[PDB]
């Protein structure tokens, strides 16, 4: 369908929030050393942001939308509460299930879950969903697109920092500064799709 | 001074261990050979700039007011006395002279300030002055609008050297194209000086649109140039008589230069093949789809191949081995990706008229990911124990 | 004592030595009048949250400590949000989501999980104020070096006349985008690590 | 006004539902079962604990504590253990002191192992015998300006089994001791007065454990002999706290007893019989004398070696009554020394300066085959660096160079 | 067990924090609602020309002068109701009060149009001198919203101000330039044939032109956007049926 | 496996005519102590002692045993130590004919001996210094055994002797060597031969595999890839054909066989030929009067992978079958980097060399251009034929990492093959020695 593919490509390439909204950088610039290390984190972000968007959208359209529970009353001033609470509960439960029911997958996904239990890149996604007021069928697609775009961005940065093993960075900038400059140049590259419509 | 003998002479050293014979090709030869490959394009671009300037200016002004104008900016103030006249039938002696008077200050400032940065950093780290600066200086000076003031170019090259290449550790150590980063700096920080309709023609007080941008607002019959009033045809844009930048015209006069290096093995032909196949495939797809809106949907591949800034970028910017992928099968992916982007962001992105400068910076980021994928496949093969 | 609060300014800078709190830093600094409010909010929220969590540090459980700590920090951020929308709503519109993003701004997370969980409430409060001030130093310097070049103004008050009014300056367009923050922070890190050499990273 | 309580109850309900779901998941999935740790391969006894604890700290509660010198802090870098089951998940923090080749056979850093499932240990036999004793100091002679010959009386004359070069564990309680009452001879009292070392004191409120290496050789039992070094802080930094454990031992009085424990083997002499070169510095005199006595008085192997020592002055010289006798007693053993700045009354003739130059100029530079012998160094870094640089210049490698330090 | 020791503390802290959170939330709601208006009040007063310094004065003279009103786009007639709390932005988001436009209808690139809008009238008494019209269209990067002030003749523009545009400053978002705004005084919306004749002229409109306004320097997409916005919202599917009545009188 | 389509065999001047001829007199013969990777010296001799042929001369203290034997009788004259007391060369002077005798067998017995007996006799003789383990190039331990023993019955090094002429002379000795090798495997013996015909053995364990094409199609490293991929857990052994001849002579007669055939040739060699000599002969005395007047650098081994032989190193290496000479190119040329030289050479088409088919150059030892960072220009792709991607493996090697090099396949190589990729590099790096450093690091930390 035009809408349910346009929204996906939109979230994937035009507003990559790793590099167009610039969220989640505290881990973007921290866990980026090996491609086969950042791939697992990308997968974990994909699953967390594909799960936490639909449930939050359901609860928002059910009990925190104004007049949705009782006419003339609203509960706008606890949306942050419920978003962060459901995010933390889902992360904890998923980590416990990963360690219990399917142990071999813990090495690939379960280890990374305690890091992203709270994060800008996920909270901002939830807030943007609630701000743009999506329906469920498009909200799930938006969440999946956001996750996959974040995974793509972090994997590309891991590849760049792997290739840069031949560099001769000056001693002062060694590490953190060169990572920041690389991310800035990455933004300069990704400014290509600033104006396209979808 | 007498110190230039270091870069004139060969050092005259001998090997010490391992292979005691060495191939005679080297970095100092490669850079200079690229430096000598653009000339059949640079001279034509200078001539074209002079011609467009003369045609537009004499189409606009005449008489005593024209005398005042030619007694205005130092371009005309100098070329009127140095052996030429500003009339409508002027030939080489005025056209090329005006083009050179426009181009030389930009180059002489870019080269000086970039060389200052390079010598400062090289003296701080105490290595020999690298030879990868001439190519970047030429390839940046060749891709700016003629009316661009000197200090904006100085800031652009300063950014493109210090922020993109020099900090990462010099030639061969960086990961993104220095000259294209330098042009992106201007393209994003001063849009009213590098893009538009008032900077593409050297004539003072004249308005002339980018050749490509006219199709974005009208059909194939809207490619009209107001220099004297004619129609821009495919053969016209292929010979390179359209308005445009100082060096990105005359696709033929640039292909003649680029074929030399491509045949010589300096530039990989795999990337060129991949970019061409991607561009033709995606443009044919768009043409088949079609739509009454966004008039650019109908331009075919043979029209895309010559318009605007495609040929020069494809032949020189893409083939940069440091930025490009390394694996033999990854070069194809790099080429196809850049070929898709240079049409996608020019067809379905109305905000920007020119695309290659963005597409190269986009694909440089994904250059090593293809390398990693191919390497992982090869390692899987080896662990399967078949070589 | 006075001598120990300035450490997060240079010695243990939260954005220079460690990687906490970068999203707000690189997103808010488009102006200066917004950077000041963002730094005051971070300072006050961090200080109060550390004080409270250290006050009740001996009775909360470690099984679900995440929920309790994010509840006690959310009950403060959801108050500062209403305060901003009641007094400085003209500023608050500009920050948009980032005013709410103080929930997960890793400064509070790290400081609460590192210091207030095992220290006395008053040192926890002082630690919070110090870390906030250290973060605010970088915030304000990046804000100055962005706004002054991007608009010829500081705190929304003209200092460099623009070319529209025949001024000496032309507003740089790139500074108003995001990649300006990245390079500015990078050169800031270079200066910090070259004037305080003991923080230089290792080779291998 | 009405919506305030409504928001309150909704907030409480949603938080309670979240916590209820979290605990409903927790109380049905987490194993929380008994975990059994085998101290050896099919051992006589096992340990049962709860998951989540550190392996070394859990095991130390039942015994068989390890030779780690930081007590679980990960600072020693030598809490090496071997486990062949439970988990092969080597941690990146263990790679600091574990190698790719050695990791393949289940060796681990116990300080970084967190217990989650059943696993088995394969610790060597001799570790199981670690225990504690309390002994009385019977001689605390001041053999030099900064050393003491601390003699201990072992209870019941028990012959503790050990190899030369091993180290025992000693504990000390909280203390407050001033240096004005230490046993210093009047000749060395002038040297102490030179910087007024009597004025120093230290306040310690904690128990402290360290490691000490015995001077006597294994065939000598019932009496254990330890050398203790000066505990003063550097004069250039007067406010640096002094050596706590060393201060306690220096202040320990005759007749009064202290607790000893943990005879741990390390720095073993090689099984071969090649020529040996013995270089010592400062407090390494105890392991040097132990190793010298060991094979000679116990094994009687027909080896050949020499002991080279460096001293500030003749005042800092001791054990000459033993070395000058043994050298004449047997032709297999020689000993030499050099003085840095001997006093005019020392009447010294022979080698002077630092030990490295005299070693090179007297023995190594004209040796027949320096690459077929062994080297042992036990001394301060300012001598260790010089001797190792000399030896690497001479052409010996890591497999022949053996050394350690006395905790700094 | 930790069960009771966790439930007790979590419920106690929830009760502790919910009361303060809710008290803060409901306490400031009045101030939020009141302060949400000034950012638009300043623009409306400035476009009407009644300068007011300070929020107190701004609300005072707006309460004195301007009367909000509603209008039906079809037939160009007024409707009953109140406009002080009418959400024009939301009115386009619901089918009951909006219609999705088609290809020939979508000249402003909005795709949505409310069935009943809001029109502001400035008064010096029981008669109207100027009438403010809120008009919006789609630019290059995003939407733009603006006020066009016309006199009671239904022909002349008295002032134009864009209170939020979201374009690139310097060339795109130059619509906020006071000099560019000062051009719009005296221009004419319609011609003799009653058709909308406002034209954005590139390179500078001819001096004294009655239908031209200078095109934005180097922002042709933005100039085209503003031209499309006016050409749509002055047509018979916009404020044209109402403008006919403005010229008919009774304003 | 039968063909290769990459790599450029270097067109040099002074190719040797493949005709065996007698050689000059030999005075000093030495054993080099640095080419034996990982070996550390423990000598059983002192300056002035007297030794016999095949007698133990020195043994290494790393490996258990693997005694190195003097190649001919005489007396020890000097021991040239190096910096940090490394063993460089043990020079002995030829005198007398005292030798150590070993057991002898018959032709029929040579296929069914006992493996332990064969190994004992071989290691006691000292020919065990020949075999090298492919993943690390070190001589195998005294007791190890692997199922793949590769015999290099071809040679495609530049200006090198043709094995078809040498093997044909000894004839049945090669067959005896192959038959005795057939039992020292536990696997199979692979002999890599050109399209021509070679003496053939009747043991089903051995095999014949045909290879032909450019230069890299003759090294054991490349022979590995298409027949038995070497891994960390699958080591394999390689030996040149003359050592097979020596082993066959040993187990057929009972005395160590020490003669060698060296292909003295080069750009500056007055008259190339196939010389007969004893291993480790003094190069300065072997090349006497065969040089034309001029400053020359005597280089042992093949030109791409040899070691300079000035002074203490002036002796034939154990693993080298050829000697070369080059003219010292110390001259400085004005704008020579840009001058379109007719006589210059380059793998890329950036010079006039590739226009003239079959032209022959007098290449010298000039390192064109100083050290610069490698771009690269995709030069290595035309060179390396093994199924691996070198244009980034070389970057990894130059970065100092070892963990990823092992993954990419740095194990399957050595300085024997990577020299060709060092030769074509534009940055003028030394990947040949860099690979040795990386392999040493992996061996140490492994
Ligand atoms: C295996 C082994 C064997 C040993 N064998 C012997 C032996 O045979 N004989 C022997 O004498 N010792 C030996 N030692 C060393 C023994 O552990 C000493 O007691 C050691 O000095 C620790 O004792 P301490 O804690 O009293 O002193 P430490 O405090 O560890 O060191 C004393 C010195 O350090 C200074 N100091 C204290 N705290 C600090 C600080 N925070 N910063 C800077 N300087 C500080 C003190 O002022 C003083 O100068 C051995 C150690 C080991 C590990
Ligand atoms: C970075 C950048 C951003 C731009 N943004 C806008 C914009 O927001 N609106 C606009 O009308 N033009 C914008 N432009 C300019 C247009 O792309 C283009 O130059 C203009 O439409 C000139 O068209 P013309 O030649 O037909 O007059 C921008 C240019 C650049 C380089
Ligand atoms: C074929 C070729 C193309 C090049 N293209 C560029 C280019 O587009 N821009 C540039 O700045 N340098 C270019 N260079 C110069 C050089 O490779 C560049 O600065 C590298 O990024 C340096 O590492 C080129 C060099 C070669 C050989
Ligand atoms: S990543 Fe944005 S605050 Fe942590
Ligand atoms: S307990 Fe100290 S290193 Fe592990
Ligand atoms: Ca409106």
């Amino acid at each position: 369908m035009e809408h349910y593919i346009s929204l996906l490509v939109k979230s994937i390439f035009i507003e990559n929030m790793a590099l167009s909204f610039f969220l989640g950088m505290c881990t973007f610039l921290a866990v980026s050393k090996k491609v086969k290390t950042s791939f697992g984190l990308g997968i974990a972000v994909i699953v967390v942001l594909t799960i936490s968007v639909p449930v939050n959208n359901l609860v928002y359209n059910l009990v925190l939308k104004p007049d949705a529970l009782v006419e003339g009353v609203d509960l706008s001033f606890l949306n942050f509460i419920t978003f962060i609470g459901v995010i933390a509960a889902l992360v904890q439960i998923l980590e416990m299930i990963l360690d219990r029911f399917f142990p071999p997958l813990y090495n690939a996904l379960g280890i990374f879950l305690p890091l992203i239990t709270v994060n800008c890149a996920i909270f901002g996604g939830v807030s943007f969903m609630v701000q743009r007021d999506y329906s469920f069928a498009e909200s799930v697609v938006y969440g999946f697109g956001s996750g996959v775009g974040w995974m793509l961005a972090i994997v590309a940065l891991a590849g760049i920092r792997e290739k840069m093993k031949y560099s001769d960075v000056p001693p002062g900038l060694r590490g953190l500064g060169i990572t920041f400059i690389t991310a800035g140049l990455m933004a300069l590259g990704f400014m290509s799709f600033s104006g396209v419509q979808l | 001074y007498e110190a230039a003998a270091t870069l004139f002479y060969t050092p005259g050293l001998v090997t010490k261990r391992s292979s005691h014979v060495r191939d005679s090709v080297d970095l100092k030869r490669i850079m200079i050979m690229v430096w000598l490959a653009v000339f059949p394009a640079m001279f034509w671009g200078m001539y074209n700039a002079g011609g467009q300037a003369i045609a537009a200016l004499n189409h606009l002004y005449s008489g005593d007011q024209l005398a005042a104008i030619v007694a205005g900016n130092w371009h005309y103030w100098l070329t009127e006395m140095l052996g030429g006249t500003m009339s409508s039938d002027a030939g080489w002696g005025s056209k090329m002279l005006l083009g050179a008077t426009y181009f030389l200050p930009i180059y002489a400032t870019v080269f000086i300030v970039g060389g200052f940065w390079e010598v400062l950093f090289c003296m701080v780290r105490k290595h020999e002055v690298n030879e990868g600066f001439f190519v970047t200086s030429i390839l940046f000076a060749l891709i700016v609008p003629p009316t661009l003031p000197l200090w904006q170019a100085a800031l652009g090259i300063t950014f493109g050297v210090v922020v993109a290449k020099e900090v990462f550790g010099g030639t061969g150590r960086n990961f993104l194209n220095p000259a294209l980063a330098g042009r992106a700096f201007l393209f994003f920080a001063y849009p009213a000086q590098i893009s538009g309709d008032l900077v593409w023609t050297a004539a003072d007080g004249y308005s002339g649109a980018y050749a490509l941008s006219q199709w974005a607002q009208g059909g194939a019959g809207a490619l009209i140039n107001n220099a004297t009033g004619q129609t821009i045809t495919w053969m016209d844009a292929f010979i390179g008589n359209i308005p445009g930048s100082i060096g990105e015209v005359s696709t033929l006069a640039l292909m003649i230069g680029a074929a030399f290096i491509v045949y010589m093995g300096i530039a990989s032909w795999r990337i060129i093949g991949g970019v061409m196949i991607g561009m033709i495939l995606l443009s044919t797809l768009f043409n088949v789809i079609g739509s009454d809106t966004n008039a650019m949907f109908n331009m075919p591949w043979h029209w895309h191949l010559v318009l605007g800034g495609f040929a020069f970028g494809m032949f020189f910017m893409a083939t940069d081995p440091v930025s490009a992928s390394f694996t033999n099968s990854g070069k194809w992916a790099y080429g196809i990706l850049i070929g898709v982007m240079c049409v996608l962001i020019r067809v379905v992105n109305p905000a920007y008229p020119e695309g290659m400068m963005l597409a190269i910076l986009f694909a440089n980021l994904f250059a090593p990911l293809f390398d990693h994928v191919v390497v992982e496949r090869n390692i899987k093969r080896r662990l399967a124990r078949y070589g | 004592l006075k001598k120990s609060v300035l450490a997060p300014v240079l010695d243990n800078n939260p954005i220079a030595l460690q990687v906490l709190g970068v999203c707000s830093a690189l997103a808010v600094t488009t102006k200066l009048e917004t950077a000041f409010v963002m730094t005051l909010a971070v300072m006050f929220v961090t200080a109060l949250s550390n004080f409270f969590v250290s006050l009740i540090r001996n009775h909360i459980p470690n099984s679900v400590r995440i929920i309790v700590q994010m509840a006690i920090i959310a009950s403060l951020v959801i108050v500062v949000d209403q305060i901003l929308k009641a007094y400085l709503y003209d500023i608050s519109k500009q920050l948009s989501v980032f005013v709410g993003l103080i929930i997960t701004n890793c400064i509070v997370m790290g400081r609460a999980e590192a210091f207030a969980m095992k220290s006395e409430p008053i040192p926890s409060f002082i630690d919070g104020i110090g870390n906030g001030l250290g973060y605010g130093f970088v915030l304000m310097t990046v804000g100055f070096f962005r706004e002054l070049l991007g608009s010829g103004k500081l705190f929304g008050l003209e200092v460099l006349p623009l070319i529209s009014n025949g001024g000496w300056y032309q507003p740089n367009g790139l500074m108003l985008l995001a990649p300006s923050a990245f390079f500015l922070i990078g050169f800031m890190i270079w200066a910090i690590r070259t004037f305080k050499p003991e923080q230089v990273e290792a080779k291998e | 006004m009405s919506t305030i309580i409504f928001g309150v109850v909704m907030f409480t309900l949603i938080i309670l539902a979240l916590v209820l779901v979290i605990l409903f998941a927790k109380s049905k999935l987490v194993p929380t079962g008994d975990i059994t740790i085998s101290i050896n391969g099919d051992p006589e006894k096992a340990i049962v604990t709860q998951p989540g604890g550190k392996l070394l700290t859990a095991l130390a509660g039942a015994g068989v504590f390890v030779s780690s010198a930081c007590g679980g802090g990960g600072s020693c870098g030598q809490c090496r253990v071997k486990i062949k089951s439970g988990g092969g998940d080597i941690l990146p923090t263990e790679l600091d002191h574990i190698s790719k080749g050695e990791a393949r056979e289940g060796e681990r850093l116990a300080c970084q192992v967190a217990v989650k499932a059943d696993m088995d240990l394969e610790l060597p036999e001799e570790i199981f015998g670690v225990k504690k004793w309390e002994c009385t100091v019977i001689s605390n002679d001041n053999k030099a300006t900064f050393i003491k010959e601390l003699k201990l009386a072992i209870p019941d004359g028990e012959s503790v089994p050990f190899r030369a070069g091993g180290y025992i564990q000693i504990e000390a309680p909280a203390h407050h001791v001033k240096y004005a009452d230490f046993d210093v001879p009047e000749k060395y009292r002038g040297d102490w007065d030179k910087f007024n070392l009597f004025r120093y004191e230290s306040k310690v409120d904690e128990p402290i454990i360290r490691a000490y290496s015995m001077a006597n050789y294994p065939e000598e039992f019932g009496i254990i002999m330890l050398n203790v070094r000066i505990a003063t802080p550097p004069p250039n930094n007067p406010n640096v706290p002094p050596g706590q454990m060393s201060s306690y031992i220096w202040s320990l009085k005759a007749g009064d007893k202290c607790t000893i424990s943990g005879p741990f083997g390390e720095f073993f002499a090689k099984d071969t019989d090649a020529e040996m070169v013995f270089i010592g510095g400062g407090a390494g005199m105890a392991p040097m004398r132990s190793h010298i006595f060991d094979q000679l008085k116990r094994l009687k192997s027909k080896r050949k070696m020499s002991y080279w020592y460096g001293a500030r002055s003749k005042r800092e010289m001791f054990y000459v009554e033993d070395f000058d006798g043994l050298a004449a007693e047997n032709d297999n053993f020689v000993w030499h020394c050099a003085l840095s700045d001997p006093q005019p009354e020392d009447n010294w003739t022979g080698y002077t300066g630092f030990i490295h130059n005299v070693l090179y100029e007297n023995y190594l530079k004209d040796h027949e085959a320096p690459e077929d012998c062994e080297y042992y160094m036990c001394g301060p870094p300012m001598m260790n660096a010089a001797v190792i640089n000399m030896l690497k210049n001479l052409g010996v490698e890591e497999e022949n160079i053996l050394l350690d330090d006395f905790g700094g | 067990d930790s069960i009771k020791k966790t439930l007790f503390v979590v419920i106690a802290l929830s009760l502790v924090c919910s009361i303060i959170v809710s008290a803060a939330a409901v306490g400031l709601r009045d101030k939020q609602k009141e302060n949400a208006a000034l950012d638009k009040q300043s623009k409306i007063l400035q476009v009407a020309g009644i300068e007011a310094k300070g929020s107190k004065q701004i609300v005072e003279l707006f309460n004195k002068s301007i009367e909000p009103r509603l209008v039906d786009f079809n037939t160009g007639d007024f409707v009953e109701g109140d406009a002080a709390n009418y959400d024009q932005r939301k009115a386009a988001k619901e089918a009951s009060e909006s219609i999705k436009l088609t290809a020939e209808q979508d000249k402003a690139k909005i795709q949505r149009r409310a069935n009943v809008g809001v029109v502001y009238l400035v008064k010096d008494g029981d008669k109207t001198s100027k009438v403010i019209l809120p008009v919006h269209g789609n630019g290059l990067w995003s939407m733009m919203y603006a006020f066009v002030a016309v006199e009671t003749d239904g022909n002349t523009v008295s002032g134009l101000t864009y209170y939020e545009q979201g374009e690139t400053p310097g060339l795109g978002g130059e619509v906020e330039n006071p000099a560019w705004r000062a051009q719009w005084v005296g221009k004419k919306l319609f011609d003799e044939n009653h058709k909308p004749a406002i034209k954005i002229v590139k390179g500078g409109a001819p001096q004294g032109s009655e239908h031209g306004v200078d095109g934005l320097s180097g922002a042709t997409l933005t100039s085209n956007g503003v031209q499309n916005t006016f050409d749509f919202w002055l047509g018979d599917m916009g404020f044209g049926p109402f403008l006919t009545k403005v010229r008919d009188g009774g304003l | 496996m039968i063909t290769i389509k990459k790599g450029l065999d270097l067109p040099i001047a002074g190719t040797p005519s493949q005709v065996i001829s007698d050689g000059k007199a030999i005075k000093k013969v030495a054993l080099l102590g640095e080419e034996y990777v990982g070996m550390r010296p423990t000598m059983h001799v002192r300056v002035g002692d007297e030794v016999k042929k095949a007698q133990i001369l020195f043994e290494d203290k790393k490996n258990p045993g693997v005694k190195f034997t003097s190649p001919v009788s005489g007396k020890v004259v000097e021991i040239n130590r190096g910096a940090k007391r490394v063993l460089q060369s043990v020079v002995i002077e030829v005198a007398g004919d005292d030798q150590v005798t070993f057991d002898k067998f018959e032709a029929n017995q040579l296929a069914s001996l006992n493996r332990d007996a064969i190994k004992t006799q071989l290691v006691e003789s000292g020919l065990w210094t020949a075999f090298r383990t492919r993943p690390f190039s070190k001589v195998p331990a005294i007791d190890s055994t692997s199922e793949a023993i590769f015999v290099t019955a071809m040679d495609t090094n530049p200006l090198a002797a043709e094995p078809t002429v040498v093997i044909n002379e000894q004839s049945e000795a090669f067959v005896a060597g192959l038959d005795v090798l057939s039992a020292l495997t536990t696997g199979k013996v692979y002999v890599c031969k050109k399209g021509t015909s070679l003496p053939r053995s009747q043991q089903p364990n051995v095999e014949e595999h045909v290879f032909d094409g450019p230069h890299p199609a003759g090294l054991a490293g490349t022979h590995m890839h298409f027949l038995y991929p070497v891994s960390a857990d699958h080591v394999a052994w390689s030996i040149n054909y003359q050592d097979v001849i020596a082993v066959g002579q040993l187990f057929l007669t009972g005395e160590l066989y020490t003669q060698r055939v060296v292909s003295l040739a080069g750009p500056v060699v007055n008259k190339p030929r196939l010389v007969r000599t004893v291993m480790g002969a003094s190069l300065e005395q072997l090349v006497d009067s065969e040089i034309m007047p001029g400053e020359v650098r005597i280089i042992s081994g093949s030109v791409l992978s040899g070691t300079k032989a000035t002074g203490p190193h002036a002796y034939l290496g154990r693993y080298h079958l050829q000697v070369s000479v080059l003219r010292e190119g110390r001259d400085k040329e004005l704008f020579g980097w840009a001058m379109p030289g007719k006589n210059k050479f380059s793998v890329t088409r950036s010079f006039l060399g590739h226009l003239f088919k079959g032209q022959v150059y007098n290449m010298t030892t000039t390192t064109n251009g100083s050290d610069r960072s490698m771009v690269p220009i995709g030069n290595y792709e035309k060179v390396m034929p093994l199924d691996m991607e070198p244009t980034l493996l070389l970057r990894d090697l130059c970065a100092g990492d070892s963990d990823s090099a092992v993954r990419l396949g740095a194990l399957e190589l050595d300085e024997e093959d990577l020299a060709l990729c060092t030769f074509v590099c534009p940055g003028k790096y030394e990947y040949g020695q860099l690979l040795r450093e990386c392999l040493d690091k992996i061996e140490k930390e492994g």
